[PDB]
């Protein structure tokens, strides 16, 4: 993209390892600042770069190091990596005559405990109620991913092959399934509501996605069930005249 | 802190003026911005702005006032796409980086044009005994509550739009694993309107 660019998109660790982090300014930018966001909070600033020099630093300690190279890209690079260094982490870039300061698309950084705290989300489809489409004569499916750890997927509903977006509302945050917790797993729902003659036809097929990011290849796996990699999930409900 | 915002959430109706203000310390900030950010994403530069008064950019207007050291958003005609977090940002000299306030969460609200608020139990495609509950076509005025029980989950309201038939509606979900469990019970929890419809 000429876009701002990073990557990787996630990044699942344990204690006292360390990540890099790659970013590749807006092409015509020569600037990079690179920010912390929590859930919950503005984005923290934690250093900007202009002329390989690291011009500013915000309150972020030593274990938090990075780098511009010649052609205007950076890397940050921190270790030591601690439970609450899990955040969003964001590349922004800017020249040295406009106002403008761009977000790239952010690495999103979870540090746990043990790698068996990752798993992938089991996701169904629930068809419409009788009594829905008989009261109002429009039918709501729902779509639920649960069990999920780290807490980021992306839910994406298909009709007859195609995504839609119209009648569509998926929560904006997870649910944590065991509030108390730290490493609980979270769940999502997402609704997805056609009008009862449109549910009523079976040729009609109906295909809640779900994008999990996990581990990939990097990863060590020994444990029995399967190695939580970054997968897709679905489920599936066809329509009927009922 | 350099930055000062509300979370909310605010609520505005939709179609309503949505407002949202910004304070800061520094009397030497020369440039102001507010940025957008969706769930699951980045935030977007909206607007910036550098000196006294308004700037106007199609529904939105920013107002700056540097002897009073505030800055504003004003969002005329809200819609429901602009339910988002907004961030105001201020460059203290020139080049620096941006701080940021914490960000204020705003949820534009549609009037519900024929209230129809009901619980329905949903079965599983995939087997009979597996079921979640729709408490749906409620009001906007309708908090729902988060569950009491550990083993019963809830989510919050969501709004959506049938748009080829400008039609919106409100829906919470919830589900739990008990057998105990009944949708009749589900949303006990939250002050539910009188005239909810409960089937089965």
């Amino acid at each position: 993209d000429a876009g701002v660019t990073q990557s990787p998109t996630h990044l699942i660790k344990t204690r006292g390892q360390q990540v890099t982090l790659r970013c590749s300014p807006k092409q015509g930018h020569d600037t990079v600042s690179w920010y912390q966001q929590a859930l919950g909070q503005g984005p923290q600033f934690i250093f900007q770069y202009y002329e390989e020099e690291e011009r500013q630093r915000g309150n972020f300690p030593d274990r938090f190091s990075g780098h511009q190279f010649p052609n205007y890209s950076s890397e940050l690079n921190v270790n030591a990596l601690l439970l609450g260094d899990s955040a969003l982490y964001l590349c922004a870039s800017s020249d040295t005559v406009s106002y403008e300061q761009y977000f790239g698309p952010g690495t999103r950084l979870t540090v746990t405990e043990d790698l068996k705290n990752v798993f992938p989300p089991e996701v169904a489809v629930f068809e419409p109620s009788e009594a829905e489409i008989s009261h109002t004569q429009k039918a709501t499916l729902v779509c639920l991913a649960t069990g999920f750890y780290p807490d980021h997927v992306e839910l994406s509903w298909w009709v007859n092959g195609k995504e839609v977006h119209s009648g569509v509302c998926t929560d904006p945050q997870p649910l944590k399934e065991q509030p108390a917790l730290n490493d609980s797993r979270y769940a999502l729902s997402s609704r997805l509501r056609v009008s009862a003659t449109f549910w009523q036809d079976p040729r009609n097929h109906f295909r809640c996605q779900v994008q999990f990011y996990g581990l990939s290849e990097n990863d060590e796996w020994t444990q029995d069930r399967a190695k939580p990699v970054t997968q897709i999930v679905s489920a599936e409900a066809w329509g009927r005249a009922d | 802190k350099e930055v000062e915002q509300n979370s909310g959430p605010l609520s505005v109706p939709e179609g309503a003026i949505a407002s949202l203000n910004c304070t800061y310390s520094d009397r030497g900030s020369q440039s102001f911005f507010w940025y957008r950010q969706y769930s699951g994403k980045s935030p977007e530069l909206i607007m910036f702005i550098y000196s006294n008064g308004d700037k106007e950019d199609g529904r939105f207007t920013a107002q700056l006032n540097k002897a009073s050291q505030y800055i504003s958003l004003l969002i005329r005609d809200s819609k429901l796409s602009d339910s988002a977090t907004y961030l105001c940002a201020v460059r203290t000299n020139s080049g620096y980086a941006l701080n940021f306030g914490k960000g204020t969460s705003l949820l534009v609200t549609p009037h519900i044009q024929k209230p129809d608020p009901a619980v329905y139990q949903l079965r599983d495609s995939k087997s009979s005994d597996k079921s979640v509950c729709l408490f749906t076509d409620f009001d906007s005025q309708t908090n729902v509550s988060q569950s009491k029980d550990s083993d019963v989950y809830i989510t919050d309201k969501c709004v959506l739009d049938m748009r080829s038939m400008d039609f919106k509606s409100n829906s919470a979900v919830a589900w739990s694993n008990k057998s105990d469990f009944a949708c009749a019970n589900a949303f006990n929890n939250s002050i539910i309107p009188e005239d909810t419809f409960f089937p089965s």
